[PDB]
């Protein structure tokens, strides 16, 4: 406890925003991107940081 | 701006919710820019915001 | 704090029909959608600061039980507080009356 790995290159992660009311509806609907407080930003295809 | 002895009610919106897990850590605070207030104006908190 | 007294229902015998959990999750998801807009209602009471009177919308033509919930000032509710005396009031006993 208090030790990590020296280096981690594993950048491909499955990041999401989650919506707190989505309890029932197993339906492929294009939900309106208006009610969310947050949005996940795109990764730029600029030079590697 | 008020006349002598006039009184107004003032209302406010937005800013932080009482912190989810503890909530007694929250505050609202209302004060004037003088170390001597009680001779010039009276400030009284209301119900809610 | 004031809260609405959600009384227990009758303790009907606990059948184990798993189907009840589906209709509970259906109602919870509909309630989570309605919690976006029904925020002004007496069922949406948010824990007040001391003296912080909240406006809540409620329908006329009914009786409603309320509970006086007592806490220490760490904010914990008491497991028993039946040594205290309470005082129930309204601004107008035509509009709303104990």
């Amino acid at each position: 406890k208090g030790v990590h790995f020296d280096s981690c290159n594993l950048d491909d992660l499955e990041w999401r925003v989650d919506d707190s009311n989505a309890n029932n509806d197993n339906n492929g609907g294009g939900g309106s991107n208006q009610e969310r407080s947050f949005s996940l930003l795109p990764l730029q295809k600029t030079n590697t940081p | 701006l008020l006349t002598l002895g006039s009184t107004l009610n003032v209302f406010f919106s937005g800013g932080p919710e009482p912190w989810h897990l503890e909530r007694k850590s929250h505050f609202q605070s209302i004060v004037s820019n003088l170390t001597n207030e009680q001779n010039v104006l009276s400030i009284v908190p209301g119900n809610g915001n | 704090q004031l809260q609405v007294a959600n009384l227990p229902k009758d303790h009907q015998i606990q059948d184990s029909s798993h189907h009840q959990q589906i209709q509970q999750q259906e109602q919870q998801q509909q309630q989570q959608q309605q919690q976006s807009t029904c925020q002004d209602t007496i069922f949406s009471i948010k824990k007040q600061k001391q003296g912080e009177i909240g406006t809540y919308k409620i329908r006329n033509d009914r009786d409603i039980p309320f509970i006086a919930q007592v806490f220490d000032d760490n904010g914990k509710p008491f497991t028993n507080y039946s040594s205290l005396v309470f005082d129930w009031k309204s601004s107008d006993q035509t509009q709303a009356k104990w």
